[PDB]
């Protein structure tokens, strides 16, 4: 017992790999690439696919629970928030690779406290202009959820109080002001 | 709920 057991996750995580093609449709671009429950699973699946850096631009690496599917569509990514990371273009040396990590291992490891259920997922964006690392919440009115989850992401991430983190609902994505900033 | 450190989840790489 305890000696031959892989270290189960709270949940299933779902990884989602994004690539553009102007010939088809958004949905049909975005690719699943596999799920794993345990500590173990999920280093295997890491220790072998590229680092965020070394992605081609314009591809994401999205990882979500199982059940929701990285897009706005979805029920619990409908109304929720965003928590989101500009990153510049030096930034994509070390920033970029290290944050995303630690992004992944505040989803898994559920540490946002009871506020772990409101999480959906993570995106991060490879692009040319800019960077982006995202947090995705299932309800953006839930005032007491979003702001405990950003507040420890940004101290996990460990960024200096002077740049603030913004947070803004897909209903504003889609259609841009932030409601809420760390 | 199962909650892991940032410590312990660095230790399994191996
Ligand atoms: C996550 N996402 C970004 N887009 C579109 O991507 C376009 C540009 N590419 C992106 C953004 O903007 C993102 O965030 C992202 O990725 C935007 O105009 C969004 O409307 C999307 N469109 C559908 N139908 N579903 C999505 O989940 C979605």
């Amino acid at each position: 017992p305890e000696h031959y057991i892989k270290h189960p996750l709270q949940n299933r995580w779902a990884l989602w790999f994004f690539k553009n093609d102007k010939s088809k449709t958004w949905q049909a671009n975005l690719r699943l690439i596999s799920k794993f429950d345990t500590v173990e699973d999920f280093w295997a699946l890491y220790n072998h696919i590229q680092l965020s850096s070394n992605l081609m631009p314009g591809c994401d690496y999205s990882l979500f629970k199982d059940g929701i599917e990285p897009m706005w569509e979805d029920e619990k990514n409908k109304r929720g928030g965003r928590w989101l990371i500009t990153l510049n273009k030096q930034q994509r040396r070390s920033d970029l690779d290290r944050f995303w990590l630690e992004t992944l291992l505040c989803l898994i490891g559920e540490s946002f406290d009871d506020y772990s259920d409101d999480v959906c997922g993570a995106v991060v964006n490879v692009r040319a202009k800019g960077d982006k690392i995202a947090i995705w919440t299932t309800e953006c009115e839930n005032r007491e959820a979003v702001t405990h989850i950003g507040r420890v992401y940004k101290e996990r991430l460990g960024l200096p109080p002077k740049i603030v983190i913004g947070y803004q609902s897909h209903a504003d994505t889609a259609t841009t002001k932030n409601r809420f900033v760390v | 709920r199962i909650i892991y450190d940032r410590k312990f989840l660095m230790e399994c790489r191996n």
